[PDB]
């Protein structure tokens, strides 16, 4: 029952809701590979919308007729944004250093998943 | 103490010297909702972003390039993303009516195949030569100052290295345009000929 | 032109009064604190459980309590609940009631 | 509406009245008397958190032993307002917490299969609670909260911790809710005889403000002005000064200095804290620039 | 004047209205719809009447060239909307002002005709579908309106104020650049004595 | 492969014994596998027993004769539980921070030393 | 598919200069690769001096003379030390703190990357 | 931005630190390390980031000549990190800009390419192995920078500001002196002309 | 006697803009026309791609060369629904308040309008 960092969306019929299966903690750590023809990424704005948090609308669910079979939505760690860091200054809002791990968390789960 | 090389943030780091720039304690990390004082830096911060990436400069710019027209309607989305929309040689046509390129002299939104402008597209905080982005900084860094919680002097100090910061980008646009007076533009690489 | 005003006392409650009349030193909806003389607002002091007496039920139908300091030596709390007489001792050991 | 009972101290001058209404809340008059000053009358009110009612506040000297209803059961509690001392013995710093308990964890719980150890609601508090969060800390501090499962811990009754934790003092507990909200933060100047003339000519706006703390932990101010709530949280020290040293409990006193903007007149700084570490403030400042219209 | 509110929802609206109220001091607003607030409506239609003045003082992008206004043939009268900003004819010495709601010949003294006109109007547009330098100098101008009714502070002003004139400088270059008119190769005057 | 995640210990005609190169920090991580034909995951105590903090065993004798012919024992740790979490005003715990490093590392490494 | 680890540059017949693009944690990690006959493994201070902390100097003109036409340098932080340990006591700090979460995300992405 | 706690020690550093601190007023710091107080910190982040913009603004010594960035030969993409703080061609009108953190072709569209390029990149370097007058300069401005931010002092900055101006003329003097380029001997318009 | 609602517009051979001089609670409510053989009526998204507010713009060049000499724009607000509703607990705000006695106004016009 994993939280799979891809779950495979067939392009197919219309819904402007497929639902995702990950958890996002930013909507750039999303990406949409459209599998098919040619392994894409829409935009996220221009065509994958981020209509909502488990779910992402295209403006349209690409018909087969488009030809692009598959749809894959991913959520990949980009370690080089950390999400959050800590400064000196800065109080340690709890909160940060259980974002960081949770960080952190993702780029390897993300590999886990990978491999 | 050990030789290390790796990268802080760096999106992070310029809303972290604004907020220092006041005396205020860094800020760990940008998210949390409120950090209002924080908010603040990031939405002025990007604002004056596209704000100094508008003035156009010889790198923002891109000499030419053609947007594909939609094909169903021939009506080219006229996003919010790119800043200014300038024909390649002179009286540019094109100008947004609606949220798509409308032809001032031709009177029609349609067309097709697409066309040929010179336009200067957003791009973020980063991705920008240094000196620019220094000039960003200090400049978001004085607005943030002298409108929230503004003080005499440092208003002043600011306006200041902010003037003189202006030079360390145009010097730097200046060698980077390298233009010619005599070789460099039209009029007179013919007259040499 | 840089009014700082320091409320430096803290204490004074709540009110519900207007704000241009509410005084300084008060302020609205102040909950679960004790207000003491050199503290400012301090958390409400803190509770110890002792023991669990009854059913939410049995002690029920809004009993009526007295604390019966008998002597510093012995403290017995006696609920009188509607249809009769129990006493709970401060530990909660039930001292019966007899009648 | 209906006050039941009007219970009352003289050592430590706690006038107070529970009600068939709202009757989860004690409220507390605390004054002062000398001569006729009665230099402070203030009402506060207490609360003994979600879904309970408060049987009885009647108060041998110098302490209050205060009966409460959960929904399920009923409790026998005693709350000392001596002030400053470790309540239990063992404390770390006189943790408020709405039930304090100590328990040894016993050798039986705990599993091999999974490194987390089993406490039940109903075996080491007397009876089964109803609603709310809990805390469980370690007589060092490692305060780690299980937040209430939405069922009520009557339904869901076990609740667990991470490690084998074979022995410990655990004091385990309920958590506390504090909130001061300040006065909405107008100008007010002084004049004869404690006169207060707040001028509500004028739009203030304010640039910055702050609370001074005193010994303590996790406070956070949350700051709403119309249309946006904004949360500034303060906890432990700055990272690097000598106080965050690993291993130690992190309570010191400070200043936090909590950014808001806007016209005073609408918007309200209330201070909220929920987190087991006592909360103190002496003093707070609003700092603004004040143009007259 | 068009609704301050009719407006629909924006993205640089929002920014804009959030730039302006930070000058005067206020916070950023989350969502520009559903704030109780009245600064807020207050700054939205001060950045609507700002848009309609600086639009009104021609600019190379909006001047439409000669376009054409059909009459209503069951009318005959062309109608005269107050999103016309100005009426001006394409050789010299305009001669059309609006008389009621219509639009009027001075000289035949008849606003009733045919055949349609053609005229260089400046029409008004959103706040949206300006370049970006002029959005800069709008907003800037806007906050400086603001911060003189609202609150009254002297410092905020002059900082304004500069900022405001080197908007200007910085517009009137960018719509320079985009007519872009040399005075040899484009004229009236002297297109015809170069030759 | 080299590092010791993921082990390819085959099926034994008999077996009371499966040996352990990796440091687990909790039982519950690492899992059997017995890929026969395909994957069957076994829960702890049903069919093994993490006996000893070195070795563990599990019964039925499966044999290669019987389908199943890979005892995989692969060393995942669990993304979401930690066993720490930083609350809030928590006393940051000095040998509990060390264990969020492992927490995470240890996560990693499962991944890398697959490839 | 962008990867900034294992980064080849080209090797030439006369350059002692390499510049390392890509972040380490610690020196040790970055090791040089020769290729093109065999791969062949380089020392700190006997081949390559780090010269400013972003670039190695190699001494010695490796080239394709040699027959070696390739200069790989590639990121394995090691797995098996925390390089950072909040020892009981510390004045927990900038250094330590950030390192932690780092060292896992900088070598999962190595796992993520070669792949 | 390189972290501002990545020079491992310095003592050149050490002096710098303490003497910006001793002007807006702290005590010297006996070790650079270990030292708990914030405003040590602080400062040590102004002295990084001011070595960085003083650097930027070009100076013979840091330029460096031709240089080559060598292509990742699987990747196909130069590598364009933060440690560039400039990237200009050698003969004029130079076309490369960093799109992503790669560098990128503004002529041919293409940030792939091979066989390197060659580029007068402006390299950053620590707060030592600068030349001991730039380090001066620096030192005066960082001071300069922390006395606004931190303290409010109104003396103390204009003695400041006359001292950096003093540093300027004696740093620019220094580069001038390292770089010497006669216009006689030294030209690309007349070392052809002089023949 | 000003009739300020059906405007009639002239057909020309090549022009695809007219201007709405009238106003628009909404916009479904304006329905083009065309004239001259018959009444032909147009769809929003199909031919008349509304632009600017305060002009529509015809694809597909009606003109008289088909036959067609008219264009007319004309306003039915409808009445059959309010628009408006002020729902229990709303903030009253100013579209709202304004609108409900403007549906009428528009309305009852056109009614006087066309006579």
């Amino acid at each position: 029952n994993v939280i799979k960092t891809v779950l495979t969306y067939q392009l197919d019929g219309s819904n402007r809701d497929f639902n995702i299966p990950f958890e996002y903690l930013a909507r750039k750590f999303v990406v949409v590979t459209l599998i098919g023809v040619d392994r894409k990424v829409l935009t996220i704005n221009t065509d994958y919308r981020f209509a909502t948090r488990t779910t992402i609308s295209l403006t349209k669910a690409w018909g087969p007729a488009d030809g692009y079979t598959t749809i894959e939505l991913r959520r990949v760690t980009s370690t080089t944004d950390r999400l959050v860091d800590f400064t000196d200054g800065s109080i340690l809002r709890a909160y940060d250093l259980n974002v960081a791990q949770i960080q952190t968390m993702h780029v390897a789960e993300e590999a886990r998943d990978l491999t | 103490s050990y030789d290390m090389n790796v990268e802080t943030a760096a999106e992070l780091s310029a809303v972290n010297d604004i907020l220092a720039s006041i005396g205020e304690p860094p800020v760990s990390t940008l998210e949390g909702d409120a950090n209002a004082d924080a908010a603040n830096a990031r939405r002025i911060l990007n604002k004056i972003n596209r704000q100094i990436q508008s003035r156009g400069w010889t790198f923002n710019i891109e000499e030419g390039i053609t947007l594909l027209p939609d094909v169903y309607s021939n009506l080219i989305v006229y996003s919010d993303d790119y800043l200014s929309l300038m024909s390649t040689s002179g009286q540019s046509i094109y100008v947004n009516r609606g949220g798509y390129v409308y032809d001032r002299t031709s009177q029609s939104d349609r067309f097709d195949s697409g066309i040929t402008v010179n336009i200067i597209r957003l791009r973020d905080y980063d991705e920008m030569p240094e000196c620019f982005r220094y000039w960003i900084v200090t400049k978001a860094s004085r607005q943030f100052n002298n409108r929230f919680f503004g003080a005499p002097e440092v208003e002043g100090v600011l306006q200041e290295e902010e003037d003189e910061a202006r030079r360390l980008c145009m010097e730097y646009e200046m060698d980077y345009g390298g233009y010619n007076m005599l070789d460099g533009d039209a009029f007179t690489s013919g007259l040499l000929t | 032109a840089l009014i700082s005003q320091s409320i430096k006392n803290l204490k004074g409650g709540i009110s519900q009064q207007p704000d241009i009349l509410r005084y300084p030193d008060q302020g609205s909806r102040q909950v679960n604190g004790w207000s003491s003389e050199t503290e400012g607002l301090q958390k409400r002091p803190p509770l110890v459980f002792l023991n669990t007496l009854g059913d939410n039920g049995a002690l029920g139908q809004a009993p009526y309590i007295h604390l019966i300091n008998r002597d510093e030596h012995e403290q017995y709390y006696a609920v009188f609940t509607g249809s009769g007489i129990r006493v709970f001792d401060l530990s909660g050991n039930e001292k019966q009631v007899r009648y | 509406n209906g006050v039941f009972s009007i219970c009352g101290s003289g050592t430590e001058n706690f006038c107070s009245v529970l009600s068939h209404g709202d009757p989860s809340k004690i409220f507390m008059y605390k004054f002062l008397y000398l001569n006729e000053e009665l230099r402070q009358q203030s009402w506060s009110h207490w609360d003994f958190g979600e879904n309970v009612q408060v049987l009885a506040c009647q108060s041998i000297s110098s302490d209050m032993y205060v009966i409460l209803r959960n929904e399920f059961n009923t409790f026998l509690a005693r709350i000392s307002f001596t002030k400053n001392a470790i309540d239990l013995q063992g404390e770390p710093y006189r943790a408020f917490m709405d039930m304090k308990i100590r328990y040894t964890i016993p050798s039986g719980t705990y599993n091999d299969d999974t490194f987390t150890t089993s406490i039940h609601i109903p075996t080491i508090y007397g009876a089964n609670f109803g609603r709310g969060k809990i805390t469980v800390l370690e007589p060092d501090g490692k305060i780690t909260v299980f937040e209430q499962p939405t069922a009520g811990w009557n339904s869901d009754p076990w609740l667990r911790l991470s490690g084998n934790l074979e022995g410990r003092m655990v004091y385990i507990g309920f958590n506390i809710n504090f909130v001061y909200e300040f006065s909405k933060f107008l100008i007010k100047q002084t004049a004869d005889d404690g006169s207060t003339s707040t001028e509500d000519i004028g739009r203030l706006q304010l640039r910055r403000a702050w609370v001074n703390y005193e010994n303590s932990g996790t406070f956070d101010i949350y700051v709403e002005n119309q249309s946006s709530n904004w949360k500034y949280t303060m906890a432990g020290a700055r990272l690097g000064s000598n106080t965050l040293r690993a291993g130690r409990l992190n309570l010191g006193t400070g200043q936090y200095r909590f950014p808001v903007v806007g016209n005073a007149k609408f918007n309200t700084v209330y201070i909220l804290s929920d987190e087991t570490t006592p909360l103190n403030i002496i003093g707070c400042g609003w700092e603004g620039n004040y143009l007259r219209r």
